[PDB]
């Protein structure tokens, strides 16, 4: 019924405070109101930017200019990656820390990179595993090094990518 | 002498001034300060201003109720004397009309005027520091000593001859 995240712009900030004019003594004088409005409306701008200072620092929306700072703390350097996929690698490596490389587990990680039906996985008798891609939205060669990391120590892997079925 | 932002007696907004000298002004004369100090004290209904529940006048007690004129006048006349710089109240014409149910009183208040104690915070200074001399006047004299003497001689020559 209520949002748990209380960090939001204050609703109707301006009309508040004006509500503290005692008994409409000054209201309708058009000389005191403008002086008060001009000062209060400055806080509006500062109040608004208080959110982006917290909202924009999250990894989901962080821009490349500062996303590097988030990656730097985790040891994931930009190298030659671009912004749209640099976000992906950060998620992939971080998610690897609570993984076991099971068949059900592997499907889950690939799920975040290719939608619901964009990926499928065949399995083979002698350590063979196969990955199929149908709806890639980013160039895969640069993402490939991580795709190896979350697999068992002895996996034998093939990678094939195509658009659609 | 209580300083504060000047309130226009005619409109109630801040007295930004005439179109030729628009700006902001402070209440300096004790008369102007006391005027607005009474105006605000009477205009704010008791309890309606947050941050101070005890300020204001309790109009709700009288308005809308059958009340005695004499009781109201006492309270009206008492709130005025809460200011520490009120000398006296001269006259009080309290009248009530039963047809329209309106009440309207008249009175005036007398207050003296004080001094400014210090001008450090307001505008100007009262001293007359000297002016440095010009050119070689200091080390060699001044010509004005000649001009004044010449003028004195001329005026004395003028005086003796009858006119």
């Amino acid at each position: 019924l209520k949002d748990v995240n209380h960090i939001h712009p204050l609703p109707d900030f301006v009309r508040g405070g004006f509500d503290y004019v005692p008994s409409d003594i000054f209201s309708g004088k058009e000389n005191f109101e403008q002086t008060l409005r001009i000062l209060l409306e400055r806080l509006e701008f500062i109040d608004q930017k208080m959110v982006e200072l917290a909202e924009l620092r999250t990894t989901l929306n962080a821009e490349d200019a500062i996303l590097d700072e988030i990656g730097r703390q985790l040891g994931i350097y930009r190298n030659g990656l671009n912004d749209p996929e640099y976000r992906a690698v950060i998620m992939i490596l971080t998610g690897n820390n609570s993984k076991s490389g099971t068949r059900a587990d592997i499907i889950a990680t690939l799920k975040q990179l290719f939608g619901e039906d964009g990926v499928t996985t065949y399995k083979g008798y002698n350590y063979r595993l196969d990955i199929n891609i149908f709806n890639t939205c980013m160039e895969v060669t640069d993402i490939l090094p991580e795709i190896i990391d979350m697999l068992p120590l002895v996996t034998h892997l093939r990678v094939v990518e195509n658009q659609g079925y | 002498q209580f300083k504060d932002l000047l309130l226009d007696p005619l409109t109630g907004d801040l007295d930004f001034g005439t179109p030729g000298d628009r700006g902001m002004r402070l209440a300096l004369t004790n008369q102007l300060s006391l005027r607005q100090r009474l105006y605000l004290r009477f205009a704010i209904w008791a309890g309606d201003w947050y941050f101070d529940e005890t300020f204001g006048f309790p109009y709700r007690t009288f308005v809308g109720k059958k009340t005695v004129k004499a009781v109201l006048d006492g309270r009206i006349k008492s709130e005025v004397r809460q200011e520490p710089d009120v000398l006296q109240i001269t006259d009080f014409q309290s009248t009530m009309d039963v047809v329209s149910r309106s009440y309207k009183c008249f009175f005036t208040v007398v207050t003296a005027e004080g001094e400014e104690i210090s001008l450090a915070f307001v505008g100007e200074d009262e001293y007359q520091y000297p002016t440095p001399p010009e050119s070689n006047v200091q080390l060699c004299g001044d010509e004005g000593v000649i001009i004044n003497f010449k003028n004195k001689l001329y005026y004395l020559i003028n005086f003796r001859l009858p006119k």
